[PDB]
């Protein structure tokens, strides 16, 4: 996240870090005690058997007792197109069920087909680059963003920070976009580099997949 | 070595630090294919005009 701020510890208890060899490579969202959702492109070309799903994290550079760690048991995808990053969403069933507590909680999803209009205020977050480069974030970052429809595909939800250069950045793939307490986006791609001030950041539109998500998790 | 032709244009870039690549140079691709960055990592693709 470029141009955002530190989250308060465990402010977003559904926020997940996907890790390989003990290193964060993508965000994810806890959507049931035993399921997370992320961007399909995150796992498309990694060994799914090697992925560690880290719940209850805040500072990736510290040992944290609040963490719960799982492996991926099963994978579900619904028409992911890697050329165009369409349907860039994956559900990963965990090899166990999280203990629900202060620091690990399940996210709430919008209704099927809900589309957000221009100007809706959302919150993006993640452990991606801070930009400068200030390098990667140790502490989870968050950023106020505005939904935009211009320079966005109908198959995405896009956001743009008003009047300054800020936005999601590399390492934020798969992270949730929260709008009015609901997960409406999964970070997918940028254009013109991070925080271009021109191109909206693009998210997989979670609301378009809710019936499919429920068909798996319910 | 690099081959004739150009890589196709792409719409945007996935938000991974290091998108996995399946090639690093054109010579690793068959026939006239080039090693090109897609939206998320490099792959062997047919060339477009230069
Ligand atoms: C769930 O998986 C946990 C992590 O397993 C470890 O990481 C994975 C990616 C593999 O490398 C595996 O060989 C490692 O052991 C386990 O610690 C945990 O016991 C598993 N829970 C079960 C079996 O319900
Ligand atoms: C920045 O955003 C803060 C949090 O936004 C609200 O909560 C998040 C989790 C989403 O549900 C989002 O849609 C909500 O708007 C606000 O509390 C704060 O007012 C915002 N700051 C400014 C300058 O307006």
């Amino acid at each position: 996240i470029v141009g955002g701020r530190r989250a308060r510890p465990h402010a977003w208890p559904f926020m997940v870090s996907l890790q390989l060899r003990g290193g964060h490579f993508c965000g994810a969202t806890l959507i049931a005690p035993n399921f997370v959702m992320s961007a399909a492109h995150c796992v498309a070309n990694v060994n799914v058997r090697a992925v560690r799903v880290v719940l209850g994290a805040h500072n990736l550079s510290r040992r944290e007792p609040t963490r719960q760690v799982f492996a991926v048991q099963r994978i579900f995808e619904n028409g992911y197109d890697p050329v165009n990053l369409l349907n860039d969403i994956v559900i990963l069933q965990l090899n166990g069920s999280a203990t629900i507590n202060a620091n690990v909680q399940v996210a709430q999803l919008p209704a099927q087909g809900r589309r957000l209009g221009n100007g809706v205020q959302c919150l993006a977050m993640g452990w991606g680059l801070l930009g400068r480069n200030r390098g990667i974030a140790s502490v989870l970052q968050e950023l106020n963003v505005t939904v935009v429809t211009s320079l966005c595909r109908r198959s995405n939800v896009c956001t743009l920070v008003r009047g300054r250069q800020a936005g999601v950045c590399f390492g934020d793939s798969g992270s949730p976009l929260v709008c009015n307490g609901l997960i409406h986006g999964i970070a997918s791609f940028v254009r013109g580099g991070c925080a271009s001030g021109l191109y909206p950041d693009a998210f997989a539109p979670v609301a378009q997949f809710v019936n499919w998500i429920d068909s798996i998790i319910q | 070595r690099r081959k004739p032709g150009k890589c196709p244009v792409t719409y945007g870039q996935c938000l991974m630090l290091n998108p996995p690549n399946f090639c690093e140079m054109d010579g690793q691709c068959k026939r006239d294919l080039k090693c090109c960055m897609g939206m998320c990592g490099k792959s062997c693709v047919s060339p477009v005009k230069a």
